[PDB]
């Protein structure tokens, strides 16, 4: 008698749970869906196909090792899809787990899935909602966004890179949306900004909130940074779909051509 | 050197720069640990790193690091040091340290306490002087309360008069009176100069020595009771009565009046029973006649320039006779070998009032080390600052020879091949002092520098034949720049076809003058047209060391190029000065006749930001007239409201700045006439 | 000029408290042959350095941060005025030398509503498409997502060095210790320990992240080595018609 399957299996129903019951109803008291349910809304039903389901941090410092500051997963979930029955890969950042920010596992299942993405020539489709970088991993986390930042920079130009900010963004995560071809936000719920307003008076000493320094409006109406605003994650996601509609798969393919009345 | 014998097994070192270099070289060849003091600032300096172990004492400041009683002591109970030298300055002469010192077990390698303070004061020491059967300065013996009393004492010593403050030190608070009035008017100014620096308020009349010369006698004494003079030292050449120059034997001195100064100099020691190495110092005139002048009880600054004729250890000595020893040579013994010259480098600039001290970090600092009979005393290395809160003295550079012209021109050779970037230095002015006509002949005076340069130091004004080396020099260095340009490696793709140029037909302004100059090259020699006047250049054109030596027509010269442009300007430091000179070829020079004067408006007639700061408010308005002393707009700076004056009349056309505004340095903010 | 000249000048020229600047053209200076710098741009955006040099006869591009104009933080136009040089030095195969002493970007809603996030991207794109030889030296201060900016080791660089004042971080301590040890309410030892044990090159010498420590007085000697055995650097790349740089 060996306790593997039910070890596995308590591992899937706790990466389905993400950080918990009670921050997944926190993060819908707030209006948010959580990033399987993103994931669920974006793809074609039944096409997803997860990977590094069971990928953990390796963080040892400020007492991270303990069982209750480890998540299966670590707030990202990475995986191939399928939209209109054209291949996709999606990572959606979980803020259910240490608010969404990026450690050495999490940077590590997004750097793969870039990587079979840009060998098989498909797209990448990123939900974003990320606190930025974890502080106990340390450097880790530095190396982890510069990673992303390379692939990018590998990628542009070879298949199309979209990115959706569904939540608020700080630090290095705001950087890797400004290297995709296009941002998408969702108004009063994303925020795009490099140090966040209470830095900002404590240096510059002016009073300003978070909406007024990265929200929506700010972004698209007078920043240039993002493309377009929609009302809520349902709608974006809808718009979404459209939208990667238009585009070829990789700079192998000629211009989508689709049947016409 | 003798490791033998034995001493102190650990000596402090309770001072810093090249002095602490000094002393710890010594000890190191007398096989002495040592210990080296420093502040926060000196963490990384040459006699830190040097020494066996550092402590530091305190913040960047004299009062609370290196005259710090309280840390020094901490120090030498920390590191059981059994000696401490003080070197010179600082706490070398100070009472106080010497009795706290002696409270405990560990040696002061110095005069006695009684010593120190018998030479503390000017008007005791002249006393015990003429006690002591020495010529003194011809006065009046007392302090002088009132201007009264001060303009009777110069009726009847005559109106030359010196009135000079007690204790003092530095050269400061002493001036001179030739009148009644001016007597009484520097008499209270006096006073009150000498009550803001020292506070001791008391002044002293003499006779004012016209034409004196400088000269020092060396004393080292036992506690035995042994006295020795060894030789003597010249030092006339002063600038705010500070020495630069200093010389090993005096010229105007022979044998006979060396031996009664140093009778009577080792008559004057045995009387204050002086048991270590001093200095007395003697104002002779022109007919040979020398009055005592002050005891320097303490090791003397140009100390290593008679350590070069006598072949002895100044150090080794005081150390020896700190400890117990009696003295291992005689009178006898003592003698004259060779010449040896000493300049101090200083980190200031000449042109102004003889030297303003500079402030900067040494960006380059390269020493003549190779050169023949050339030592250097520094506690500078590459990277060094100079900070506002020591000396800002770099270097002492002495040299030795057989006889006065061979030093003379070794010291010309190591001030020639001085390598000093990042900081104004007075190198100019001692290689002008070191070839002067009459410093040559010998005939000075403490009054050189003043009289020689009545309207101040202007640079080496350079002859006919010099300003042709010159610009010979500065045109092949061009020409070979213009050369190098055109060596590429190999490409194969597109071959580098090379320029065929014969003659180099060039424009050179020097000062004020241009000259035509044609310049050919034949593999390492020019050949180079000045004006009709040919001369040829050979060197090998290394353009990448700090000291290039070329051979003009058989004369060997080293020039340095400070700067370089590609629009033609040069700095080239020769024969100790830095010409700027500016180089085109003639086609450039022709067509740059049609290029107009740029005029400068922001130079008067605009407030362009004199540095960057925030300014709280602007009390001026367009249409104002200012006025000198009106400060336009008060801007807080380095956290500091700098209100500047407007230093002149005009009426303010428009502003540009507001109530408490960021404005960097160069931002206009005021216009006006 | 020998490519193993030593340069003591700069054992002492960092400050060892981070309040004071200092000079980057002093560091460029002492390091490049003859001490010759053609600064491109040298009256704007003065908080980034870039300028043309040489070292052993071969040309190369400088780009520095300059700690006395705005702490030398990062902007928009020193984003721009950096990025199109290091473009235009990767596309004619000329090696790049960077020097950091970066905090961070500069705060403000100015910044934001500028769009410092395209310009700092600019930057950042074109630090890492470049595939000519890339040394960087670490002086001071690299905080954040900067330091992956400012040409690091994981943007496929070729020779990263630190010197001994060198500080790698997410932030500095204090921004740290109030986000790691919020319920402690004891930061009197936590930021002891904080400074004593990631205020200092070691966290990223452990992982490699730069090759060596080195003495501030070989630095030029090292870059010269460097750029012998770099000379012969080819890498390949996927195939595209050309990229999208966030313009
Ligand atoms: C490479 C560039 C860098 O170094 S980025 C450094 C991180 N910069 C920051 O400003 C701190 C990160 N956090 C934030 O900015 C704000 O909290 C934002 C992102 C706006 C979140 O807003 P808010 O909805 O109020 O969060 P919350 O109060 O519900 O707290 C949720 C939990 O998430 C955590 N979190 C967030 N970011 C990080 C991070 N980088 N590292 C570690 N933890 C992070 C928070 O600690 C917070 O914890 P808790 O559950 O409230 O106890
Ligand atoms: N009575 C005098 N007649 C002529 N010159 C004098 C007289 N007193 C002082 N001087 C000049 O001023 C210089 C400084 O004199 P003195 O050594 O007494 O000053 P000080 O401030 O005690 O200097 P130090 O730094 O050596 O302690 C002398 O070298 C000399 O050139
Ligand atoms: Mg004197």
């Amino acid at each position: 008698a060996t306790s593997v399957n039910e070890r596995i299996e308590n591992k899937r129903r706790t990466a389905l749970l993400g950080g918990g019951q009670r921050r997944i109803d926190a993060q819908h008291k707030r209006g948010k869906l959580t990033a399987r349910e993103r994931i669920s809304l974006l793809l074609d039903p039944g096409s997803f196909v997860e990977s590094d389901m069971f990928v953990e941090h390796r963080c040892a410092d400020f007492g991270m090792a303990a069982d209750k500051n480890k998540f299966p997963g670590d707030s990202v979930v990475t995986g191939r899809g399928r939209i209109n029955g054209r291949l996709v890969y999606v990572f959606s950042q979980d803020f259910t787990v240490f608010g969404g920010s990026l450690s050495g596992a999490h940077a590590q299942k997004i750097c793969k899935i870039m990587d079979q993405a840009i060998t098989v020539g498909a797209p990448v489709i990123g939900l974003n909602d990320s606190g930025g970088a974890r502080i106990q991993e340390g450097v880790e986390s530095l190396a982890g966004y510069a990673d992303i930042f390379l692939r990018n920079v590998t990628a542009s130009g070879v298949i199309p890179q979209i990115s959706l900010i569904m939540g608020p963004c700080a630090g290095g995560a705001v950087y890797s949306p400004a290297l995709t071809d296009f941002t998408f936000m969702v108004k009063d719920t994303s925020y795009l900004f490099i140090t966040g307003p209470d830095v900002v008076k404590s240096v510059t000493n002016e009073d300003v909130t978070q909406e007024e320094l990265g929200g929506a409006k700010t972004h698209t109406t007078m920043s240039g940074v993002a493309h377009r605003a929609f009302e809520n994650d349902v709608d974006a996601l809808c718009n979404l779909r459209d939208f990667f509609n238009y585009l070829p798969l990789s700079s192998q393919d000629p211009a989508p051509v689709r049947e016409c009345h | 050197y003798d490791p033998n014998e034995k001493t102190f097994d650990k000596i402090l070192v309770a001072n810093r720069g090249e002095i602490a270099c000094r002393v710890i070289r010594t000890c190191k060849k007398m096989g002495i640990k040592t210990v080296a003091i420093h502040s926060d600032v000196d963490a990384s300096s040459v006699h830190v790193k040097m020494a066996d172990e550092a402590v530091c004492v305190g913040p960047a400041p004299t009062s609370k690091s290196y005259l710090n009683m309280d840390a020094i002591m901490e120090a030498i109970k920390k590191t059981r040091a059994q000696a401490v030298h003080p070197g010179y300055g600082f706490l070398s002469e100070n009472k106080e340290f010497a009795r706290c010192l002696a409270a405990e077990d560990v040696v002061f390698i110095g005069p006695d306490t009684h010593a120190i303070q018998a030479m503390g004061d000017k008007i005791e020491s002249k006393l015990l002087a003429k006690k002591a059967e020495v010529n003194t300065i011809p006065g009046f013996d007392g302090v002088v309360k009132d201007a009264e009393e001060a303009v009777r004492i110069a009726r009847e010593i005559g109106y030359p008069v010196m009135i000079k403050a007690s204790a003092g030190g530095g050269g400061k608070g002493m001036r001179i009176a030739w009148d009644d009035e001016e007597t009484r008017d520097g008499f209270r100014l006096s006073s009150q100069e000498a009550a803001s620096s020292f506070g001791d308020d008391r002044l002293l009349i003499e006779k004012f020595i016209d034409n004196p010369r400088h000269i020092e006698i060396q004393v080292l004494g036992d506690k035995h009771g042994n006295a020795l003079w060894l030789n003597e030292r010249e030092c006339s050449i002063q600038r705010r009565n500070q020495k630069v120059v200093e010389e090993a034997p005096s010229i105007f001195l022979d044998a006979e009046t060396r031996r009664a100064m140093g009778e009577q100099a080792v008559a004057l020691a045995r009387a204050v029973k002086y048991s270590s190495a001093g200095t007395v110092e003697f104002l002779v005139d022109s007919k040979k006649n020398f009055y005592f002048l002050e005891m320097n009880t303490r090791l003397q600054v140009e100390h290593p320039v008679t350590e070069c004729i006598t072949g002895l250890d100044l150090v080794q000595e005081m150390i020896r006779v700190a400890k117990g020893y009696p003295l291992r040579h005689k009178q006898a013994d003592i003698r004259i070998n060779g010449w040896a010259v000493e300049c101090r480098v200083y980190a200031e600039d000449p042109y102004k009032s003889f030297g303003l001290p500079s402030i900067g970090r040494l960006s380059q600092y390269q020493e003549p080390l190779h050169l023949p009979g050339v030592r250097v005393d520094s506690g500078i290395q590459p990277g060094s600052d100079i900070s506002i809160y020591y000396d800002p003295m770099i270097s002492k550079l002495i040299t030795y020879g057989s006889d006065r012209t061979e030093a003379l021109k070794r010291m010309a050779d190591a001030l020639d091949n001085y390598v000093i970037r990042g900081v104004t230095h007075n190198i100019a002015l001692l290689r002008e002092v070191i070839i002067n006509s009459r410093f040559v002949k010998g005939d000075i005076s403490t009054k050189f520098l003043s009289d020689v340069y009545p309207d101040g130091f202007k640079g080496h004004m350079l002859t006919k034949s010099e300003k042709n080396q010159l610009l010979a020099i500065a045109s092949s260095l061009f020409v070979a720049f213009q050369l190098r340009a055109q060596h590429f490696q190999e490409n194969s793709r597109m071959p580098v076809i090379k320029p065929d140029i014969a003659n180099w037909e060039l424009s050179v302004k020097l000062h004020d003058k241009v000259h035509t100059v044609v310049a050919s090259n034949n593999g390492s020699v020019f050949s180079v047209e000045v004006d009709g006047s040919k001369l040829n250049v050979t060197s090998t054109w290394n353009l990448a060391s700090p000291l290039l030596s070329v051979s003009v027509d058989g004369t060997q010269r080293t020039v340095q190029c400070l700067s370089r442009e590609a629009g033609g300007n040069m700095s080239i430091q020769f024969l100790g000065t830095v010409y700027k000179v500016n180089i085109l070829t003639r086609l450039a020079a022709e067509l740059n006749k049609f290029m107009l004067e740029k005029v400068t408006e922001d130079t008067s007639s605009v407030l362009r930001s004199p540095m960057p700061g925030v300014v709280v408010a602007v009390s001026v308005k367009p249409g104002d007239a200012v006025a000198e002393g009106q400060e336009i707009c008060v801007i807080e700076a380095m956290k500091d409201q700098n209100s500047m004056t407007a230093g002149k009349t005009g009426t303010v056309k428009s502003v540009h700045c507001q109530a408490g505004d960021t404005v960097g340095e160069g931002d206009l903010l005021v216009e006006l006439e | 000029d020998p490519s193993d000249r030593l340069v003591p000048e700069l054992d002492t020229i960092v400050p060892l408290e981070s309040t004071k600047a200092y000079n980057m053209v002093d560091i460029i200076h002492s390091v490049v042959d003859e001490r010759e710098f053609f600064e491109i741009m040298p009256n704007y955006a003065k908080n980034i350095i870039v300028g043309f040099a040489r070292m052993n006869g071969r040309t190369v591009g400088i780009v520095g941060n300059q700690p006395k104009v705005a702490s030398g933080c990062l902007d928009i136009n020193s984003s721009v005025k950096g990025a199109r040089f290091v473009r235009f030095c990767d596309a004619f195969n000329i090696p790049l030398i960077t020097f950091v002493d970066v905090p961070g970007f500069l705060p403000g809603t100015a910044q934001e509503y500028g769009g410092i996030i395209r310009h700092g991207a600019k930057l950042l794109y074109a630090f890492a498409e470049a595939t000519v030889p890339k040394v960087t030296v670490i002086t001071r201060k690299a905080y954040g997502g900067a330091y992956d900016v400012m040409s690091s080791k994981h943007l496929c660089g070729d020779t990263n060095y630190a010197w001994p004042t060198a500080e790698i971080a997410v932030m500095g301590a204090k921004g740290a210790v109030e986000i790691i040890f919020k319920g402690h309410e004891n930061v009197e030892a936590a930021q002891a320990e904080y400074i004593e044990k990631f205020a200092n090159p070691f966290p990223a010498a452990v992982r490699g992240f730069v090759d060596d420590i080195i003495q501030p007085s070989s630095t030029r000697a090292r870059i010269c080595c460097d750029l012998d055995v770099l000379a012969s650097k080819k890498v390949q790349r996927p195939w595209r018609k050309h990229a999208n740089i966030p313009l």
